[PDB]
C-alpha cells in the first residue's frame, strides 16, 4: 500500500516505517529497465539521507537494491542514467525543463555509496568525475560531499 | 585601513590593510584563510573588479566599505 | 565572411592550450587578467568560465567606440544574479562613474546554473530581449532590468525614467540559432552579442562553433576583434 506512498513525499521517517523490506519494495516497484524512473526513485530515496545510523543505512539499502537491479538489467542503459541523473541534479543541460533538486547532499552521499559497490560497472566511474568537477554553484554548497565522493571514484 | 570582506553566503571577515599597499596581499590571505584557491573567487568594490594592482586609494575606499566575494561562474 | 585560422594563428592558439602555469597570464587589459587557466575554457567543449566572458564583453566595449557602430555598455556577468536575489540598492554602485542612458546598448550577460545567457538594453529601439541558445524564454529578466532602469533613472538622474513604446522580448527557438550540445551557452551568448553590436544580424549556427572557439583565443589575446 505504502511505499508507494513513500515515493509520493519522502520522509527518513515513512522509510524507517517500511521495515528492512523496505529496499526491496522499492526496487521491485520501479521500472528498472526505464533510466529515467530509476534516476526517480534514487534521488527520492536518497532524498531523505541524513547523518543518522539507521536512516542513512536505510537511504543505501534502498540504493543498492535499487541499483543492482538496474545494473543487473539487459534493458538498463546506465549512460542514459547518469545523463539523466545529472541533469537532475541540475549539473547537465538537458533540452526538456526540470524540477532540478534544490539539495545535493543526499544525492552525492548516495553516489559516494553506490560508486564504491561491487555491483557497479566501473567504467562509468571516469565518466562521472568529470561532471563532479566543473566549479557549479550547487556543488560548492557541498564541499565536503563533493570531496569525499571525488576521493572515492580516484580509487575506485 | 579598515573594511569588510562579505562573501555570497554572508560571511563578513575584517582586514588591516595600508592606504598605499596592494590588495594582492590582502585577496592572498583570505584564499589562505577561508580555504578556497585564488582563481576561484573574485573581488569586487561596488561592482569594479579588483585587480592586484588596485590601491585602496585608487578607489574612494572609506574606513568601513564592503568589498564582495564571488565564485567562478561557469556554464555550458 | 569569416577570416580563416591560419597557421600562426594555429600555432598560438595551440600554445596556450597547452597545460602550463594555469595562472599564466596570457592577455591583459580593462584591469582584467585572462590566464592560462580561463584559456582553456575555449577548448574543446570545455564550458567558459566568467573570465572569458567578461572580457570579452569588455572587448565588445572597447569597439563600441569607433565610429557607424552603436556605444555600448556591458555589465559584469555577476551584475544580474545580484540585481535579481538582493535589491537594486545592491547594485546601485556599480553603475557610479558610468552615466548608462548615454549609450545606445546595454549588454547584460546572465548566468543560470549551468546556463549562460544574454540580455539586451537596446535605447534605440526600445526594448530589453533575452537570447538564450537553449530557447529557454526568460520573459522575466527583462521586467527585472526595466525595474532596474526605473530605480537607476531615479537615483542617477533625479528624474523618471519614460516607458511608453519600450517592448519585452525573449526570442523564440526558431528565429535565433539554437545550441546542438551542451556545452557551447557561453559562445552563443558572445556571438549573439557580437552580432549585436556590429548592427549585423544573426547569421551563423552550430557549425561555426568549433571555429569560433578557437578565433576567440586569438581575438583575446590580441585583443582584438575579427
Amino acid at each position: 500500500a505504502d511505499v508507494s506512498t513513500f515515493l509520493a513525499f519522502p520522509s527518513p521517517e515513512k522509510l524507517l516505517r517500511l521495515g528492512p523490506k523496505s529496499s526491496v519494495l522499492i526496487a521491485q516497484q520501479t521500472d528498472t529497465s526505464d533510466p529515467e524512473k530509476v534516476v526517480s526513485a534514487f534521488l527520492k530515496v536518497s532524498s531523505v539521507f541524513k547523518d543518522e545510523a539507521t536512516v542513512r543505512m536505510a537511504v543505501q539499502d534502498a540504493v543498492d537494491a535499487l541499483m543492482q537491479k538496474a545494473f543487473n538489467s539487459s534493458s538498463f542503459n546506465s549512460n542514459t542514467f547518469l545523463t539523466r541523473l545529472l541533469v537532475h541534479m541540475g549539473l547537465l543541460k538537458s533540452e526538456d525543463k526540470v524540477k532540478a533538486i534544490a539539495n545535493l547532499y543526499g544525492p552525492l552521499m548516495a553516489l559516494n555509496h553506490m560508486v564504491q559497490q561491487d555491483y557497479f560497472p566501473k567504467a562509468l566511474a571516469p565518466l562521472l568525475l568529470a561532471f563532479v568537477t566543473k566549479p557549479n554553484s550547487a556543488l560548492e554548497s557541498c564541499s565536503f560531499a563533493r570531496h569525499s565522493l571525488l576521493q572515492t571514484l580516484y580509487k575506485v | 585601513i579598515k573594511l569588510k570582506v562579505i562573501g555570497q553566503d554572508s560571511s563578513e571577515i575584517h582586514f588591516k590593510v595600508k592606504m598605499t599597499t596592494h590588495l594582492k596581499k590582502l585577496k592572498e590571505s583570505y584564499c589562505q584563510r577561508q580555504g578556497v584557491p585564488m582563481n576561484s573567487l573574485r573581488f569586487l568594490f561596488e561592482g569594479q573588479r579588483i585587480a592586484d594592482n588596485h590601491t585602496p586609494k585608487e578607489l574612494g575606499m572609506e574606513e568601513e566599505d564592503v568589498i564582495e566575494v564571488y565564485q567562478e561562474q561557469t556554464g555550458g | 565572411e569569416f577570416p580563416e585560422i591560419t597557421e600562426e594563428m594555429e600555432k598560438e592558439i595551440k600554445n596556450v592550450f597547452r597545460n602550463g602555469n594555469q595562472d599564466e597570464v596570457l592577455s591583459e587589459a580593462f584591469r582584467l587578467t585572462i590566464t592560462r587557466k580561463d584559456i582553456q575554457t575555449l577548448n574543446h567543449l570545455n564550458w567558459l568560465n566568467d573570465e572569458i566572458i567578461n572580457f570579452y564583453m569588455n572587448m565588445l566595449m572597447e569597439r563600441s567606440k569607433e565610429k557607424g557602430l552603436p556605444s555600448v555598455h556591458a555589465f559584469n556577468t555577476f551584475f544580474f544574479t545580484k540585481l535579481k536575489t538582493a535589491g537594486y540598492q545592491a547594485v546601485k554602485r556599480w553603475t557610479k562613474k558610468v552615466d548608462v542612458f548615454s549609450v545606445d546598448i546595454l549588454l547584460v550577460p546572465i548566468h543560470l546554473g549551468v546556463h549562460w545567457c544574454l540580455a539586451v538594453v537596446d535605447f534605440r529601439k526600445k526594448n530589453i530581449t533575452y537570447y538564450d541558445s537553449m530557447g529557454g524564454i526568460n520573459n522575466e529578466a527583462c521586467r527585472i532590468l526595466l525595474q532596474y532602469l526605473k530605480q537607476e533613472s531615479i537615483d542617477k538622474k533625479r528624474k523618471e525614467f519614460d516607458t511608453n513604446g519600450w517592448q519585452l522580448f525573449s526570442k523564440k527557438s526558431q528565429e535565433i540559432p539554437q545550441q546542438m550540445n551542451g556545452s557551447d551557452a557561453g559562445m552563443f551568448a558572445c556571438k549573439y552579442a557580437d552580432c549585436i553590436t556590429k548592427d549585423r544580424p544573426i547569421n551563423f549556427t552550430q557549425q561555426h562553433m568549433p571555429y569560433f572557439r578557437k578565433r576567440m583565443v586569438w581575438e583575446i589575446l590580441h585583443r582584438k576583434l575579427l
